[PDB]
RNA sequence: AGAGGUGAAAUUCUUGGAUUUAUUGAAGACUAACUACUGCGAAAGCAUUUGCCAAGGACGUUUUCAUUAAUCAAGAACGUAGGGAUCGGGUGGUGUUUUUUUA
């Protein structure tokens, strides 16, 4: 967890450590409760007084509210308040032992303590390396989820009284021991109380920082980079509440006529910016406007202001990784689009707009043959189209979704495949009919389809919503399951799994796609970096030239693997975190001894000992027959497929290790060279290779601006 | 009514 | 804006008999573009190209509660009176009898509340219209109230000899 | 009446109106109004409102008389600018619709399963399914013979299971608005009896996830605070 | 029903009315014979007082109706009406050329306590509201801006300012003048020990001297004209 | 473009409430009994004593604002008789024809599912 | 489209109450020996594959 | 500012807000409408769903045994014919509801 018991008041993630670690437990041994109830006993060995410790730390607060206190001389009690700084009391020395490290290490410490007490107390699976045999200090935006390099030119301690905008005191020297140590605190406590309820955690760490000085030298006798003093330049990592990074308003506190010291601190810190607004609830409070943009996240907008208006006035930042890949996110044409977030899905609820009056008017009309239900099944009713989808927009050739639609369950059916299927067909031309007939405001046309193989007569309804929308319309009956069935049962046996193929993508297209899109839809608004991270990635698989091969479900699977499980890092509160995690993820993952089993669940109806235990026994009697991925080479198992092979399958060899070979390419370009704007476009390079065969393909039209990007 | 045709037995 | 007003067929046969004098003495003065809905019953009085809609509709609603052409007429005269419909609810025992103590003989006691309080009431065989002042409407209410409730006709006519002396007399 | 009354309270000055949204599902999403209290210090009337349910008929959602009875609750769990954007909490019949349907010389089945959605809201869904007397059926009664209630009972339980434990809360409500698991027990059932009419007459919920205003928000549509004109 | 006394011996009904919708304000104008009427329908009925007749009907408003204003002084030349509603929308109107001016939607209360005056044509009113805005409008004939609104601690009932130029704010049992172009009260009566609040402001002497009265059915005088050179 | 209140009568014997509330049914609005507008304990259940009653809730009501009701009846219901008694219809009428729009007209009586009676 | 899968219903709708018809219609053996048969079964194609299928 | 309760009254409680209204929670009792000249049980009695435990009736039967039956002391456990319907089972008919290779 990188957590040294070095300092982190310097400005580094540490400060806690081994002996510490040894001080807590045998301070919880002979007691640990207010009445000293015993925490630790060594009747249990390592493994329980581990958790036991992580128990104690997890519901024990040291910070704000309690702490330890023990003397050596002895019971050890809990004590009620908080000195703001991570503390225990040991009477017998008077001394407060955890503070070697800040609030905020502390803090994160805490954090950490119950996440992996909630992977820890779990009966459900083994995650002893996921637990501990996973370095996360190796990188930054791993462990973090986003950075900010502050670059302070400071020049001398004489030329700070113009080159920064701190304060120079005794009452600052007296309690800070040098200059990046007051930056420090000061930096924390102004990204503390300027962010508040906008982050989940802030970690500050001076990099260039290193405490070592030689023999013939006084001290760090070091140019570092505009100034002399132990370090470069300020990491200022962030880890977030991703609930409220583009909410474009932070709220101080409302007016009273007699302006409190409250209203009085918020105006001196925001300065010009904030004022006193009215709201559609009529409250009269503090809050200042963000102007949000597309490549930009208004965090980073808000900490530059932070920044350049109290530490210094002419030290700048770095953050360049997001306005780098954002713009490699495809910006559709909306009315104010570079001004709209990416957290935002006006798009989508656009279109399911349209979709429900599409739906009010083919309900409220009359078949020979009722509706049940229609489900549309789309990757934007899923919010996963690489398209983030306009109007009009023909070009992409996921324009038009598709919607599964099916009547009750009448007994008067055809009996064999074509013939249903021909009779889905004449309800479509009667639906189309009686469509242009009263509502020719729509419009419509047929298509074959050929996604299922050897059906040579099922067609797709599709039409034109004057809204400017285009839906495919399948439709599906009780009877085609059972008919797939009994032609599996009566085919000739050297002709079995290329049928139960057939089967199993009918299975993918109509039957669990449905609980697969209402599963992840509903999921989507509890984990909201998932439609820019799906977005991502699948704009990163095209350009790596895989998704011929590979399906977007399944895409959608691998990109919500590391979020429905994130352990033991964060879930993603941003989009570089959140990708360069699933590239991990799959860097790291295997395929002999590796199935991959998720719980597309709501965080703090999951899959419980049984249902994971058949799984895994089904993948093991499934790659036990499968030698070594010779033509099966994931395993996507979910709580709506327990057979796993619903989505990998069809996708050959060379591209399935072209997938993994890419990925430990990457990671190791990450823990190589860092990241950078050549680094990213390097990530985004085709990777052309010239394996055989390159072809230049260009259309006699350009199709972006009709794509809507 | 060649698709009523279509649509008979329902 | 427009109005829809029902009518009944009870007093649809002497909407037809004055149905040449209403809307000769409304378009050409409180003009109200006049359809009569026969297909359903209403009567439509929509407003004019070239606030007396108010006017028109309680006009012909103070005609389906039944009141006389001269009762209508000054409605459109003397804009401050009011209707109201009242049924009694307070079979057999307490519906004929109780009507006999409102109507007396020939309408006398009737016509006892109507000039001593300045209104003027019809009654069906349940209902009751009173239409006039408010304060009138208010106490010749009151008194026919009373006397479905139950007191000596005599006693009423003392009541209405107090209350014909206060509305008739200056404050 | 001896004790001493606190003259005057006033309380209208004092009291606000808010108005209510429902959901996407239907389409006639205004409802109506509601007084709470003035927003002030030590009540927080803008949260002292937010679990409040209101009775809808379903006429006056959808703008259509033929369901006319079926009145539907909301609840209203959040506040966005006196706009109360709720959710759904319930149904239920009129007892107009069951005092009209239940008459004699026939027999009726009861169904309810208790049952967790694909979200995590266990409801409790009832039915109620009568004994049609058959066309051209001479005799007095048309009972059902008790062994074939068990089967009916079983199925319909059966198959309204399957409509929950699966299609979402949204998915539900969409679903048991016109009326379409009553067809599907009726297309399912006219095996064993001619069953005239089956109804659902109530969705009880018992438990709810979270409060979850990402989709909360997304039931309705987007729309967010900004700012307003200050002028000091 | 509305009626008008002639205020001497004969008090008797000059003329009544019979008004759509019950009533709960009137206006008159700084001289007399101007009367306005407004229902708990959006229906605003202008009326003579020497004969008593309708002269200005005003129907198109939106909500129920709070306060309203007149404009004119003695043989003026304009003729104004104020017209604020609850929903919080002000359309003033004017009877010389029967026809709106401007239509304003700033409130989210009831627009309670609203004024015009001018300074050389200017026009400037205020507009209170049960709400803590003030809100004041330049308001020429044909253009139209907005000024500062001094966001009180109160709940505005019935507050007209333009003194000598200060400006009311009443209805906590709190009298507020603020100032202008600035936010200091600086005349801020002592509010009682009980929470019944002021209803209504009143000029006595051409806005010299000012009667308060209370929700216990009081009424103050306060010398504003010697309060305004005063010192609570 | 109306706004709708919820009626609640309960047309017990011996008394007859009318309290029109808020669309929820928590703010409660203009509470009159059949009781407070005469005084004799005989007649204080009265159709004409309901309807006055009635006249004055929506004199009230039209004071606030609501112009018009979903009306829900109940009888005493429970273990009880089971009926509306005399003052449910007559308040229900005079609430109708005392200019306030009506809609959506409901018996919410408390039937009982197997009391206890043994 | 319509008219051709219009030909296809009228063709297989014929072939499906001429089998239909013929299963249920009578089914004696070369000898005598009557042919057990559903209510409402439809193929000796259908009864062969289910006896078969109980085997 | 009244509300249970009354034939009125009286009495009861109510400004420490009752009655009524809305949201929940607990408790045990009970299975309304469906319910009939219908069902079951030796009788008294017996109506929510599901599961389990056994029992019983009638019907079906080209199954078996061969008078094993009948009636109460004593004692034992429980508190005249005919016709129209209708319930339970069976057989046959051949039209509609039904359906079709999952049972």
């Amino acid at each position: 967890r990188g957590f040294s018991s070095n300092m982190s008041h310097s400005g580094s993630l540490g400060g806690f450590g081994t002996f510490e670690f040894t001080i807590l437990m045998a301070a919880l041994l002979n007691g640990g409760g207010i009445n000293s109830n015993k925490i630790l006993l060594h009747g249990f060995s390592s493994y329980q007084l581990f958790k036991g410790v992580i128990k104690y730390l997890a519901t024990m607060d040291l910070c704000h509210d309690g702490h330890l206190q023990f003397h050596s001389n002895p019971a050890s009690k809990y004590i009620d308040e908080g000195f703001q700084t991570p503390t225990l009391f040991d009477k017998s020395t008077k001394v407060n032992i955890l503070t070697k490290m800040t609030v905020s290490s502390y803090q994160i410490l805490k954090e950490y303590a119950g996440e992996t007490l909630r992977m820890l107390n779990n009966v459900v699976q083994d995650q002893f390396s996921n637990i501990f045999l996973t370095n996360i200090s190796r990188f930054d935006n791993l462990k973090y989820d986003l950075c900010y390099d502050v670059q302070l030119p400071l020049g001398k301690y004489n030329n700070l009284e113009t080159s920064l905008a701190a304060t120079f005191g005794s009452m600052e020297r007296v309690k800070f021991i040098t200059l990046e140590n007051f930056l420090a605190h000061k930096i924390t406590n102004v990204a503390r109380y300027a962010l508040g309820d906008r982050i989940k955690y802030i970690q500050i760490e001076m990099v260039g920082q290193k405490s070592d000085f030689p023999i013939t030298k006084r001290k760090v006798y070091s140019n570092t980079g505009g100034n002399h003093f132990n370090f470069d330049f300020v990491r200022v990592k962030l880890i977030v509440n991703p609930s409220e990074c583009d909410k474009l308003v932070t709220k101080g506190p409302a007016h009273s006529e007699t302006m409190s010291t409250e209203a009085a601190v918020f105006k001196n810190f925001w300065g010009i910016k904030s004022s006193l607004r009215r709201f559609k609830d009529g409250s009269i409070t503090h809050c200042c406007v963000w102007s949000t943009s597309s490549s930009e996240p208004i965090i980073s907008s808000i900490v530059n202001f932070a920044l350049q208006k109290h530490v210094s006035k002419k030290a700048q930042i770095s953050n360049e990784t997001i306005k780098k890949f954002h713009n490699f996110l495809p910006l559709p044409n909306l009315p104010s689009s570079a001004k709209t977030s990416v957290l935002n899905l006006s798009s989508f609820f656009n279109l399911k707009k349209s979709f429900d009056d599409l739906y009010k008017i083919i309900f409220q009309m009359k078949l020979p043959l009722s509706v049940k239900s229609i489900l549309p099944v789309g990757s934007a009713f899923r919010y996963t189209s690489l398209c983030q989808p306009v109007p009009f927009a023909y070009s992409d050739p996921d324009f038009f979704q598709d919607v599964i639609l099916e009547f009750e369950t009448s007994p008067k059916w055809p009996d064999e495949i074509t013939s249903l299927e021909k009779a889905k067909t004449a309800f479509l031309l009667k639906i189309q009919e009686e469509l242009s007939a009263n509502s020719s405001t729509y419009r419509s046309f047929f298509s074959r389809d050929e996604s299922i193989p050897y059906n040579l007569e099922i067609v797709t309804l599709n039409i034109l919503t004057p809204e400017g929308y285009g839906f495919k319309f399948r439709v599906l009956t009780e009877r085609d399951e059972i008919l797939y069935l009994r032609a599996i049962a009566n085919a000739r046996n050297e002709l079995k799994p290329e049928l139960e193929a057939t089967f199993l993508k009918f299975t993918a297209k109509y039957l669990a796609s449905v609980r697969h899109t209402r599963t992840l839809e509903n999921i989507s608004h509890s984990y909201q970096f998932y439609s820019p991270v799906v977005r991502l990635f699948k704009r990163w698989l095209d350009t790596h030239l895989l998704l011929g091969h590979i399906t977007d479900e399944l895409a959608e699977l691998i990109a919500i693997k590391p979020f429905v499980d994130p352990a033991p890092y964060f879930i993603p509160g941003s989009l570089e975190n959140g990708f360069l995690k699933v590239l991990k993820f799959i860097s790291q993952w295997n395929w002999k001894d590796d199935p991959l089993i998720l719980d597309l669940v709501k965080p703090e109806e999951r899959l419980t000992l049984a249902q994971y235990k058949g799984i895994q026994m089904n993948f093991t009697n499934l790659r036990n027959s499968d030698p070594n991925g010779t033509h099966l080479q994931f395993f996507v198992a979910s709580k709506n497929d327990p057979s796993g092979i619903l989505y990998s399958s069809g996708i050959p060899l060379p591209i399935a290790t072209r997938l993994t070979a890419l990925a430990k390419v990457a990671v190791n370009l990450l823990q190589t060279h860092g990241l950078n704007q050549q680094t990213i476009n390097l990530l985004f390079t085709p990777g052309l290779k010239d394996y055989d065969f390159v072809v230049d393909l260009r259309t006699p039209i350009g199709l972006k601006s009709s794509c809507g990007i | 009514d060649v698709i009523e045709e279509a649509l008979s037995r329902f | 804006e427009s109005r829809k007003i029902m009518v009944p067929p009870h007093r649809m046969t002497p909407l037809r008999n004055s149905w040449t004098k209403i809307y000769p003495p409304l378009v050409e003065h409180l003009k109200l573009q006049v359809r009569m809905n026969l297909k359903t019953k209403s009567v439509e009085l929509r407003t004019n190209p070239k606030g007396a809609l108010q006017k028109g509709a309680d006009f012909i609603k103070a005609f389906t509660l039944g009141f006389d052409l001269d009762d209508s007429i000054a409605l459109l005269r003397l804009d401050d009176l009011y209707i109201e419909t009242f049924e009694v609810k307070d079979t057999g025992d307490h519906l004929s009898r109780a009507i006999g103590r409102i109507a007396g003989k020939d309408g006398k006691t009737k016509f006892a509340i109507e000039n001593a309080t300045r209104t003027r009431i019809v009654l069906a065989d349940s209902k009751i219209h009173i239409l006039g002042g408010f304060t009138h409407i208010r106490m010749a209410r009151e008194s026919v109230v009373s006397l479905i409730l139950g007191s000596p006709p005599g006693k009423v006519y003392g009541n209405l000899r107090t209350v014909a002396s206060r509305l008739k007399e200056r404050y | 009446k001896k004790g001493q009354k606190k003259r005057v309270v006033d309380p209208f000055t004092r009291k606000e109106w808010f108005d209510i949204k429902a959901p996407s599902t239907f389409e006639n999403r205004n409802v109506g109004k509601t007084l709470v209290n003035k927003s002030t210090g030590l009540k927080s009337a803008s949260d002292a409102l937010k679990g409040r349910v209101v009775e809808v008929c379903l006429a006056d959602l959808q703008g259509s008389e033929d369901h006319s009875f079926r009145k539907i609750k909301l609840r209203v769990d959040e506040v966005q600018g006196k706009n109360l954007l709720t959710n759904f909490h319930g149904m239920d019949f009129t007892t107009d619709k069951l005092r009209s349907m239940v008459r004699k010389w026939q027999t009726l089945i009861e169904a309810n399963v208790t049952v967790k959605t694909s979200d995590d809201y266990v409801l409790r869904i009832f039915a109620i399914a009568f004994t049609r007397k058959q066309a051209n059926q001479v005799k007095r009664h048309s009972y059902a013979q008790s062994s074939h209630i068990r089967a009916i009972r079983k199925v319909i339980s059966e198959i309204l299971t399957k409509e929950v434990q699966g299609s979402t809360l949204a998915q539900l409500t969409s679903k048991l608005i016109p009326e379409v698991i009553n067809k599907e027990i009726e297309n399912a059932t006219k095996d064993i009896f001619p069953l005239q009419n089956i109804h659902v007459r109530k969705v009880k919920l018992l438990k709810q996830p979270k409060f979850d205003v990402g989709a909360l928000m997304a039931l309705h549509g987007e729309g967010s605070g900004e700012e307003k004109g200050k002028k000091v | 029903q509305l009626l008008k006394i002639f205020h001497l011996k004969t008090g008797k009904v000059v003329r009544s009315m019979k008004i759509s919708s019950p009533s709960y304000i009137l206006d008159a104008d700084s001289t007399s014979t101007l009367l306005a009427v407004g229902g708990t329908d959006g229906s605003i009925i202008v009326v003579d007082i020497e004969n008593g007749y309708i002269t200005h009907s005003f129907k198109g408003h939106g909500g129920t109706i709070s306060s309203l204003k007149f404009y004119g002084q003695l043989n003026s030349k304009i003729w104004l009406l104020a017209s604020g509603d609850t929903n919080g929308m002000v359309k003033v109107w004017d009877l010389v050329k029967r026809k709106c001016l401007h239509t304003l939607q700033e409130h989210t209360s009831a627009v309670r306590g609203l004024d015009i005056i001018e300074v050389p044509p200017s026009l400037n009113l205020l507009s209170g509201g049960r709400d803590d805005i003030i809100n004041l409008w330049d308001f020429n004939m044909k253009k139209k801006c907005k000024l500062l609104k001094t966001l009180p601690v109160n709940q505005q009932v019935e507050s007209c300012g333009f003194l000598k130029i200060i400006y009311t704010a009443g209805g906590d049992a709190i009298f507020q003048l603020i100032d202008s172009e600035s936010g200091s009260v600086l005349k801020r009566t002592n509010k009682p020990i009980e929470e019944l609040f002021i209803i209504g402001v009143l000029p006595i002497l051409s806005n010299s001297q000012m009667f308060l009265v209370l929700s216990d059915q009081t009424l103050q005088l306060i010398n504003v004209e010697e309060d305004l050179k005063n010192t609570i | 473009s109306q706004v709708f209140g919820v009626a609640r009568i309960y047309a017990s014997f011996n008394d007859t409430f009318v309290h029109v509330t808020d669309l929820s049914g928590k703010e409660t609005i203009a509470r009159v009994t059949g009781g407070m507008k005469v005084k004799a304990d005989r007649d204080e259940s009265s159709p004409y004593a309901a309807m006055l009653a009635a006249q004055d809730v929506a004199a009230k009501c039209k004071e606030v604002g609501i112009t018009a009701v979903h009306v829900k009846i109940r009888a005493t219901g429970g273990t009880r008789t089971k009926t509306p008694g005399p003052g449910g219809q007559a308040a229900l009428r005079a609430l109708a024809r005392s200019g306030l729009r009506i809609g959506r007209i409901e018996d919410v009586t408390p039937v009982p599912s197997d009391s206890t009676r043994k | 489209l319509k008219e051709d899968i219009h030909t296809h219903m009228a063709i297989f709708e014929q072939r499906e109450a001429q089998a239909q018809e013929d299963v249920q219609s009578s089914i004696v053996d070369e000898d005598g020996f009557t042919l057990v048969v559903g209510k409402n079964t439809k193929s000796l194609n259908s009864i062969r594959k289910k006896i078969l299928n109980k085997n």
